[PDB]
RNA sequence: UUUAUUCAUAUAAUUAAUAGGAUAAUAUUUGUAGUUUUUGAUACCAUGAUAAGGAUUAUAAAUUGAAAGUGUUAAUAUCAU
């Protein structure tokens, strides 16, 4: 219960270090009631023992951040999505909060170029491609050509 | 193709109708 | 600035994303009492163990196809077919070496 | 315009719907293949005129199924979805990854829908198995990855 | 049906019904004589 | 057009969509795990229950029903509750009764109401209040038989009387409806549907049979008007699904109902005028004194000649 | 409850607490399967479920799972059950007699149960008499360390009068929190076995580490005697920031001035 | 003389559109809303390939490795409102 009720008491804190630039930030720690949950489950302490209104809580923050297995291979489908966009279109004057308003420890001295061969593995495949005209005289620098050095 | 939007979350129900709000505070104050 | 794209996304967004996403609710993956080694794997149909990849994982199936096949098909039936000997007997000249 | 003819998006259902029917089919075929071609007793239990009764019903049971999919993978594997040009696989008139033809290949290499990296023409790539044996290494270096790693339980 | 409100066989309808009178009202009979 | 891959490919912007707009789920399918039908809450207590085990065993509990004939359930109440001395124990076991008889549809059940519980509950202005249990099991037995007894049973739920009806369940409501308008009562359906908008029930999740059975009863006119006014408080939604009801139960789907309805007209096209509209888109003193004047100008002027 | 008993009835078989709680938990159930689904246990089945858990946790000395029962037993006025399905049974017969039935107090105190725990209820209060006495006796030992400390001089309980009556008034004011007469009513019988009938000072020592375990004032009256936390303020001069001016009290260092809080 | 492809002469195949189901506070529901559904513009544009001739750099014996960039004429040819 005391648990629970600081859970829910940091989740309704509202920040002021992000000024509500997107949203509310603390609502995250709500993902933390479906894990302590389960950990009551190991600690033998039965869920119905708690009160009604940290129940309606809880069930909220589980409706918020809780699947299953068989939700998850149905909840991505078309037809809820295009049904969540009609019901925000209909009618999100009724639910919207906005609508309601080496080492380098040991490096000091680095020493470069040891000898170490290219030739022996292989990397012959280095070629590239230049723009003609990189110094012509009537080829002018500026132009749309500049465009074909992005390309891949 | 237009790109879809990958930090985009699916779109998926999490909340009560007003009539389950109200049934919730009407059971409670009984 | 005038072109300032960050390499690392701040807490805040970070926080957003994990915000708007819910849980998979078996990733708690908890367990406390054991394998249930009659059952577990002999429950409902709809949301059964099933077999998946080689015939030799596919007891039951096995079982239940030659329950079926010999259940829906009758013995006069299956007296008609013959195999290639018992048609080549037929032949003047059935046999010989390779 | 538009994407393709609809003859052709008829002809591409139609292979997907035959890719379907293998998977419906292809379990119950090997099973009844499996069951009805053999000439060793099946078990302890099922022996002599139980065991070739039974591949005689199995046999009878295989037959009687009008519609099972016995035809083989490769015989139609070769369909494209964009165009109706037809290649072969095997040759270069097909490429096995994006599933297209080797002219589909080029059109979308040129209008840059794709993310590929040009090579060489007579070089191996960068695959350091590829280099090493060729096709038939970086085969059996897929057989390796998907398979024989595990320990069979 | 979501984002357009219709489908393509009741646009077809809608815009064959939109516009019925610039498409066909008369068979313009008769003949044109030169008058310069 | 694109992003380069050279670009360090960082998240524009986080969206935070599911938690600016929180829906409730709404699925077409109805719920799986509903119980489809009228509870009743057998609140015995743990004393007379194993007492009254062989009598309760004939009984339907949650979730069961019994096959036993109706004869047999009112011939046991009938000799064993008067050894029973205890008031909230015999009303609780009657509560039984009636909804083994409504499920069986025995018409002869009403005469146990009359014996025990009408003359200390619905009796020349009774001041004993029954319970909850008692009036949903008499109320799902009359609506069930098509009993003409709901009436007076109905009238002393109301606010005035014993206040049962915020009590009342969504299927009570759709098993009320569903009797009014096989019977045919015009005043029955206007004075259910004022309560149930009174009461702030659920309109929207009624049973769609039962709506359009009650509203296929409406021939009267003043509570045809009614009609027009009250079928803008269902939702979109439903009205749209009332109007597929009624054209199959007058259609093809006839067969479903156990009596078929009766051609009303006027509530078939005015339901489908209703849906298609809920839908989008795919001085007579005065008046008189002119008209007199001018015909006095006619005359005087000669449009309006005399006999030739 | 049927599915639910067999549950449990594992559950105590494999001495496993938290699915004990968990098949209580999932007996207790939610809206959703007792409003929505209307499929709930009966109360026959809740009372013999949640008997034979706190029975078990009661016998093996798990205090917070058996208060938890406790509490959802109290909730649910289910303490005086067993004799409502005795007394139950009683009017079955008489209704098959043919007799009229009714429940009452003395209906109730009929019962051979009732009788039964209040002819044993003396030797109940004596026997947890015994137990505390012996309990403050070793506190007063540990507390020193073996001679006693006058922690045992005068102890929370009051001797008991020579009279039955007395024994309820002393076991109703020094036990009250709990319902004493259903504890020892559930404490009667073992595995079938009639405790009370066959083997006294088993039932009593049940009975008494049953009352023992469910009171919470019995909890609180029997705390082991602990030492006084000192106070501390930081030094004047900082040496350390651990080493602190202790508090000291006028009984360790005789004599100085009189101190202010 | 047999066969892999080629060619001859016999053929089968035809149409259109959505629909969410366990652990979710209650809509029973899906042969339902579709009928005169889409597969219908291969042309005379000024493309592009072929061949041919020019100049610059090595003043080192080191390095695994002394190799790389920049300009003009003939014939053939041009089917997208």
């Amino acid at each position: 219960e005391l648990y629970l009720r600081s859970i829910m008491d940091h989740a309704n804190t509202p920040t002021s270090e992000p000024l509500q630039s997107f949203a509310n930030i603390n609502v995250v720690e709500k993902k933390k009631v479906p894990l302590v949950l389960a950990q009551m489950d190991e600690l033998g302490v039965p869920r119905t023992h708690l009160s009604r209104v940290l129940m309606d809580e809880v069930e909220d923050s589980l409706r918020k951040f809780q699947t299953y297995r068989s939700r998850f291979y149905e909840w991505g489908r078309a037809v809820k999505q295009f049904d969540f966009i009609e019901f925000r279109r209909r009618n999100g004057w009724l639910y919207d909060l906005h609508l309601m308003k080496g080492d380098i420890y040991y490096d000091d001295t680095r020493g470069l170029h040891d000898r170490s061969p290219t030739w022996m593995n292989e990397v012959p495949e280095t070629r590239y491609d230049r723009l003609y005209g990189v110094n012509h005289p009537d080829i002018a620098k500026i132009g749309i050509r500049r465009h074909l050095n992005v390309e891949y | 193709r237009k790109p879809q939007n990958q930090w985009e979350g699916v779109y998926y129900y999490s909340g009560i109708t007003k009539r389950q709000r109200h049934l919730i505070l009407l059971h409670r104050k009984r | 600035r005038m072109g300032y794209i960050p390499r690392y996304t701040p807490w805040e967004w970070i926080a957003i994303q994990e915000a708007d996403q819910p849980l998979i609710a078996e990733q708690i993956r908890q367990d406390n009492i054991g394998t249930s080694y009659f059952f577990s794997l002999n429950r409902y149909w709809r949301y059964k163990a099933s077999p998946h990849g080689y015939i030799r994982h596919f007891e039951n199936e096995v079982r239940d196809l030659l329950q079926y096949v010999d259940g829906v098909t009758p013995w006069k039936q299956a007296q008609k077919i013959r195999t290639y000997w018992e048609v080549r007997s037929h032949h003047p000249m059935p046999q010989f070496n390779r | 315009g538009q994407d393709v003819p609809k003859r052709h998006t008829h002809f591409v259902l139609e292979s997907r719907l035959m890719y379907e029917k293998s998977f419906r089919d292809c379990w119950l075929h090997s099973v009844c293949r499996a069951i009805s071609q053999l000439d060793e007793p099946l078990s302890k239990t099922v022996v002599g005129t139980h065991q070739k009764m039974l591949q005689r019903k199995v046999t009878c049971f295989q037959y009687n199924q009008y519609g099972l999919f016995k035809t083989p993978y490769y015989r139609l594997a070769n369909v494209d979805r964009y165009h109706a040009v037809q290649g072969v696989a095997g040759t270069r008139e097909w490429v096995p990854y994006v599933n297209v033809s080797y002219w589909t290949m080029n059109k979308m290499v040129r209008g840059g829908n794709l993310l590929v990296h040009r090579v060489h023409y007579t070089g191996w790539g960068t695959d350091s198995h590829l280099k090493k044996g060729g096709w038939e290494h970086r085969w059996n270096k897929v057989l390796q990855r998907n398979v024989l790693q595990y320990s069979r339980i | 049906m979501t984002v357009h409100g219709t489908s393509l066989p009741s646009t077809y309808r809608m815009h064959k019904d939109i516009n019925k009178a610039q498409r066909n009202d008369r068979k313009l009979s008769g003949n044109r004589f030169k008058v310069l | 057009y694109h992003w380069h891959y050279n670009l360090p490919q960082g998240m524009e912007r986080p969206h935070s969509v599911n938690r600016t707009f929180a829906a409730p789920f709404q699925s077409n399918h109805s719920l799986v795990n509903k119980y489809r039908g009228v509870w009743i809450e057998f609140d015995m207590h743990p004393a007379f229950s194993v007492a009254l085990e062989p009598q309760l065993r004939k009984l339907p509990r949650g979730r069961t029903l019994p096959k036993t004939p109706a004869e047999e359930v009112i011939a046991d109440y009938t000799a064993l509750a008067p050894l029973v001395d205890d008031e909230k124990t015999r009303d609780l076991w009657l509560a039984k009764v009636f909804q083994h008889c409504a499920f069986q549809r025995c018409g002869g059940a009403m005469e146990l109401w009359e014996r025990y519980c009408h003359q200390r509950f619905t009796a020349e202005g009774a001041t004993a209040k029954p319970p909850l249990s008692l009036v949903k099991s008499v109320l799902f037995y009359c609506n069930k038989t098509d009993n003409s007894g709901w009436r007076a049973l109905f009238d002393r739920c109301l606010k005035d009387g014993w206040n049962y009806t915020p009590l009342f369940d969504t299927a009570q409501w759709s098993f009320m409806l569903k009797s009014i308008g096989r019977m045919g009562d015009e005043d029955g359906v206007r004075a259910v549907l004022e309560e149930m908008l009174d009461v702030q029930a659920d309109l929207d999740r009624v049973e769609a049979r039962s709506v359009v059975i009650a509203l296929n009863a409406v021939t009267n006119a003043d509570v045809y008007e009614f009609v027009k006014k009250y079928l803008f408080n269902f939702g979109e939604r439903k009205v749209k699904f009332l109007r597929t009801t009624y054209s199959d139960l007058r259609g093809h789907g006839a067969g479903k109902l156990r009596i078929p309805l009766k051609e009303n007209d006027n509530m078939y096209y005015h339901v489908c005028w209703h849906s298609s509209i809920r839908s989008p888109r795919q001085p007579n003193a005065k008046i008189d004194d002119i008209v007199k004047d001018k015909i006095e100008k006619w005359k005087a002027e000669g449009l309006l000649p005399e006999d030739y | 409850g049927e599915v639910l008993h067999n549950l449990m009835r594992c559950a105590i078989a494999a001495r496993h607490r938290a699915r004990i709680m968990w098949v209580y938990n999932v007996m207790r159930g939610r809206f959703y399967e007792n409003v929505v689904v209307r499929a709930e246990v009966d109360l026959i089945w809740r009372y013999r479920i949640a008997m034979i858990a706190l029975e078990y946790l009661l016998d093996h000395e798990c205090a917070e799972e058996a208060a938890a029962i406790y509490s959802y037993l109290v909730e649910e006025e289910l303490l005086r059950c067993d004799v409502h399905v005795r007394v139950g049974l009683h009017m079955r017969e008489a209704i098959a007699a043919g007799k009229p039935i009714t429940l009452n107090n003395d209906v109730m105190n009929a019962t051979s149960l009732v009788r039964d725990a209040t002819a044993v209820a003396p030797e109940v209060a004596r026997e947890l008499q015994r137990r505390h006495a012996q309990t403050l006796q070793n506190n007063a030992v540990e507390a020193v360390g073996a001679g006693s400390a006058p922690w045992s001089i005068l102890g929370p309980l009051t001797a008991i009068g020579p009279t039955a009556e007395d024994t309820m008034v002393w076991l109703q004011q020094h036990y009250g929190d709990v319902d004493v007469m259903s504890i020892m009513r559930w404490a009667r019988f073992r595995k079938g076995k009639d405790l009370m009938a066959k083997d006294r000072p088993q039932y009593l020592a049940r009975a008494a580490a049953w009352i023992e375990l469910l009171s919470k004032r019995n909890r609180e009256m029997e705390e082991v005697p602990l030492t006084y936390m000192r106070k501390s303020k930081p030094l004047v001069l900082d040496t350390n920031s651990n080493v602190r001016v202790a508090w000291q009290t006028p009984l360790m260092r005789s004599g100085g001035p009189p101190r202010l809080l």
